[PDB]
């Protein structure tokens, strides 16, 4: 094969990502593959964010996928949005949910 | 002149795992600004670590522990190990 | 002509939505004006942080990329308009 | 003759309002009002229509998240009716300020 | 000394406050610490410090705690911290959920 | 119901039985609370275990990350820092 | 020489060097090493002082941990500046709070 | 031997400037070596993340300018600048 992503067969981009470690001054070096490896792995994460997503667009009656459809994917799961906790939403809107209390006898 | 984006990248696997399904134009802006920012936490992260030990080399090893805290355990791991299998998939080949 | 009288135009009902989307559910008379001058508070620091870039880039046409980056810096990133 | 009882129509908008994701905040008044301070460094600048966007999600959303915070302290007394020093008792703690 | 009701109460705030020793003891602390850290390693080590460090940390965080917890419980009209006083105040903070 | 060459040995640095409850009454007052509930100080400590835990964690990480067997202190200090709790005084 | 053309008292040809070697910008302007080392004196002669009072305050001849936060946590500006940065062996304002008063 | 260099000569000096006969602890002394490269980073890092916004590739002395007056607060923040830009003034004046 002569596009390298395939060599490690995959679908990011394995020289564009390379090029980017050098063109943010990161280091003096830039590594060999990891470059693939972190490519790689944000492979995983859009993945990972972007199944459930368009799990989330099934729920609704939708074929499609509009930004909340991220939204909601990500609070969910505690994996998911512990880490994007410092991360706010493009019109992000809000998860049903009513304190205990305040609901009436 | 050049705008990039990492549309094309993620054109694919939606399709690869998903088919019967799209994007928003926005939510596909959402998902281009989410990897970059992704993209330099993890590098700054590893940028600092080489500097600790004064490292003049980001190796595949620096990232995988930079990985390693950076992120909530069940993503992590994953991730830790699709790593190392695309380094066996890649240096034969 | 220096924009002033302003502060009101965010009158009575806008700031009572934010506070159903809050999860809150009634309100006193009192805080419609205490709010209004935190919104101002947030506002100012994050506006100032933009402008100087703005300024620094030879420029007055302040762009939405400083109003984000901006708010990057005062720990407010956002997901949606920018770079 | 008919008139709600007291507590039935605001809960219902809440979610109504939850579920959506379109801003709540006006877009002249706002608008006039980031000119207003801008101005009052440098005077007479402009921004892109969205540049005023960007800016309105950024405390639109940042005040419902206080809001928030300034309901369980309501709350947590045994009331019902968001107070005044619970926000700045929030606001003292989370220790912005 | 006056007489006698909550006559201490204020009294050892006080001289706690002037000093500056460490307000938890610096021997348990130092095996709580060995005992977990095995369970996510083997064959650890410690630095005289590192620990020295960790408590300091540690008390300055807790206190800091109380320290709003206080004010709740103020808000409460009480002058206990209650043990849900501790969870608001985390809550808001942000680990607490 | 016998001697049996009983031999008693149980454990008080570490665990958490061991350890004071001065030691944090001592804590309570910095603060100046009149008041201390018995509930209240057992949570404290429930606490105290999970900030502590995820800070080791990290530092486990950097000793690890360098191959080495003694943790620095520096060690902490950056985990510190990763939750915005950074401690001047140390370790520049 | 450095000190002396700039006419400061902190070190213009140290900060030049790590800022060039922390890798900052592809070059470095001119500008900087000597700008940057003027304002870091300034802050640095801004505590020193206050913490001074401090010890005088309560009558001291020597200044230690204690005192530094004393005159920082007090200060108005200072404070909020170094807000969350947490301080070795360093102790607390004397505070009380008002309903918890001995009537 | 060992390194590990710290800015002491640097803090010391500028507390003599200010109660010349007036001591510190060894322990304050670290504190303030602690502060100072805490404050260095803090500065020179958000210099480099302008330098490579707008799209340019060295970093001056009027980005620490801009930089440092939406670091800081009002009143302190012109104080400092003056002092800033008169010293380096003075520094070209001579040459």
């Amino acid at each position: 094969a002569k596009t390298r992503s395939s060599r490690a067969g995959l679908q990011f981009p394995v020289g564009r990502v390379h090029r980017l470690l050098r063109k943010g001054n990161y280091a003096e070096r830039v590594g060999a593959g990891a470059p693939v490896y972190l490519a790689a792995v944000l492979e995983y994460l859009t993945a990972e964010i972007l199944e459930l997503a368009g799990n989330a667009a099934r729920d609704n009656k939708k074929t499609r996928i509009i930004p909340r459809h991220l939204q909601l994917a990500v609070r969910n799961d505690e994996e998911l949005n512990k880490l994007l906790g410092r991360v706010t939403i493009a019109q992000g809107g809000v998860l049903p949910n009513i304190q205990s209390v305040l609901l009436p006898k | 002149t050049r705008k990039e984006s990492y549309a094309i990248y993620v054109y694919k696997v939606l399709k690869q795992v998903h088919p019967d399904t799209g994007i928003s134009s926005k939510a596909m802006s959402i998902m281009n600004s989410f990897v970059n920012d992704v993209f330099e936490r993890i590098a700054g992260e590893a940028s600092r670590l080489a500097h600790y030990n004064k490292r003049s080399t980001i190796t595949s090893r620096e990232i995988q522990t930079a990985v390693r805290l950076l992120l909530p355990g069940e993503l992590a791991k994953h991730a830790v190990s699709e790593g190392t299998k695309a380094v066996t998939k890649y240096t034969s080949a | 002509k220096v924009l002033r009288d302003n502060i009101q135009g965010i009158t009575k009902p806008a700031i009572r939505r934010l506070a159903r989307r809050g999860g809150v559910k009634r309100i006193s008379g009192l805080i419609y004006e205490e709010t209004r001058g935190v919104l101002k508070v947030f506002l100012e620091n994050v506006i100032r942080d933009a402008v100087t870039y703005t300024e620094h880039a030879k420029r007055k046409t302040v762009t939405a990329m400083d109003v984000v980056y901006a708010l990057k810096r005062q720990g407010r990133t956002l997901y949606g308009f920018g770079g | 003759p008919h008139r709600y009882r007291p507590g039935t129509v605001a809960l219902r908008e809440i979610r109504r309002y939850q579920k959506s994701t379109e801003l709540l905040i006006r877009k002249l008044p706002f608008q006039r009002l980031v000119r207003e301070i801008a101005q009052d460094f440098k005077t007479d600048l402009r921004f892109q229509s969205s540049a005023v966007m960007a800016l309105q999600e950024a405390s639109e959303a940042y005040l419902v998240g206080l809001f928030e915070d300034t309901n369980l302290c309501g709350i947590h007394a045994k009331r019902v009716t968001i107070m005044p020093k619970d926000i700045q008792l929030a606001r003292r703690i989370r220790g912005e300020r």
